[PDB]
């Protein structure tokens, strides 16, 4: 459902990371299988060469939490007006205490001792499931 | 420009944002409207130095990209009580206990 | 504009805009104008405090948005309070 459409109309972007995270870009495949792109440190900004009708998606490189692109979750290359390219501003969303939380915690402790933690079972299993790409593109359909 | 601060006696903490521009005497006149009592009963401190009723929070040091929603600054706050103005006393918050050892 | 109190387990008072302490669903079951938190000490109500804040400030907004911090002493209690806050 959620892939790439093959349109071969070039379409050149900017990718700029406002974010203070490592970022991972993701590329929807014609298949919908993701692709990973190369990562982008924390402030940096790349021009790439992309299509119309390509979906996008961004991570944290590193533990792949969620991150927004235009105040979204996906982003598509639209057509070029005067040769200027595309802004895709990438930036932190507003987590839940709960979710910022979880992120902290699992940067401290290794997932084995998880189940050391003096914390409810639920609590457990939240740790547990961490952040992915595969489940969230479930979600999206 | 906004500030957002922590305004803190005993064990009260407020929490409020107020204008760069805006006078400490109407920082008392919003304590005023919470706590109940008026400007002439309360003294405003920055860490130990008193504040003057005429100037504003940004005279005084509490400026927008120091005093952030997330790590708001802190104004002291001290009551007279009768005659005098008791001491400035501030309780501290209580202590996080140690780290498991999972997460060292 | 309305004030609501906040007490910690350690007998700290928080008074924070009405508003702000909806973001928690808990609190405003609580409240339908002081709530008493038994289980919840000051080193975190201080800073469940701060987030509402934090929250307001950059929700639907434009300027960029920087990351909330959380102190490695503090995180797990925090997360036991913001899951039984639903925060
Ligand atoms: C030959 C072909 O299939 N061309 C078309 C096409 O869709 N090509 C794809 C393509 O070129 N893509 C897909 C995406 O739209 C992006 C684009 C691409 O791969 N561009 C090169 C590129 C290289 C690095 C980077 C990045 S991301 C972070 N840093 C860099 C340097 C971004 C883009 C691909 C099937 C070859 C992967 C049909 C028009």
């Amino acid at each position: 459902v959620l892939r790439s459409v093959n349109s071969r109309e070039p379409s050149q972007v900017i990718f700029c990371n406002r974010s203070p995270r490592v970022v991972l870009p993701v590329w929807l495949n014609f298949d919908g299988e993701p692709q990973p792109y190369p990562t982008l440190p924390p402030g940096t900004g790349r021009r790439i060469h992309s299509y119309r009708g390509h979906l996008w998606l961004f991570r944290d490189a590193g533990t792949h939490d969620g991150l927004l692109v235009n105040q979204t979750e996906l982003f598509v290359p639209s057509l070029n007006v005067d040769g200027q390219p595309i802004f895709a501003n990438i930036t932190l969303p507003v987590y839940t205490l709960k979710e910022r939380c979880l992120q902290v915690v699992r940067s401290l402790v290794k997932p084995e001792n998880y189940r050391r933690l003096d914390i409810v079972r639920s609590l457990y299993e939240d740790l547990e499931d961490h952040p992915n790409v595969q489940k969230d593109l479930e979600r999206l359909t | 420009m906004d500030v957002f601060l922590m305004i803190r006696r005993h064990k009260t903490t407020i929490f409020t944002d107020a204008k760069e521009s805006s006078t400490v005497f109407e920082l008392k006149r919003i304590v005023e409207g919470i706590l109940k009592r008026p400007p002439d009963e309360q003294r405003l401190y920055k860490d130990d130095q008193l504040l003057d009723d005429g100037k504003t929070l940004g005279e005084c040091g509490f400026t927008s990209q120091t005093a952030r929603p997330q790590a708001p600054a802190t104004v002291g706050l001290a009551f007279r009580a009768d005659d005098t103005f008791e001491a400035l006393c501030i309780e501290p918050f209580s202590s996080p206990p140690e780290l498991p050892d999972v997460m060292k | 504009m309305m004030y609501v109190k906040l007490i910690s387990s350690d007998g700290h008072e928080f008074i924070v805009k009405r508003e702000h302490a909806l973001t928690s669903g808990t609190i405003k079951a609580m409240l339908s104008n002081e709530v008493n938190f038994r289980e919840i000490p000051s080193h975190v109500l201080s800073k469940v405090c701060m987030y509402f804040t934090y929250k307001v400030r950059y929700t639907n907004s434009s300027t960029e948005i920087p990351e909330f911090p959380i102190a490695p002493e503090i995180a797990l209690e925090l997360l036991m309070a913001a899951n039984f806050l639903d925060c």
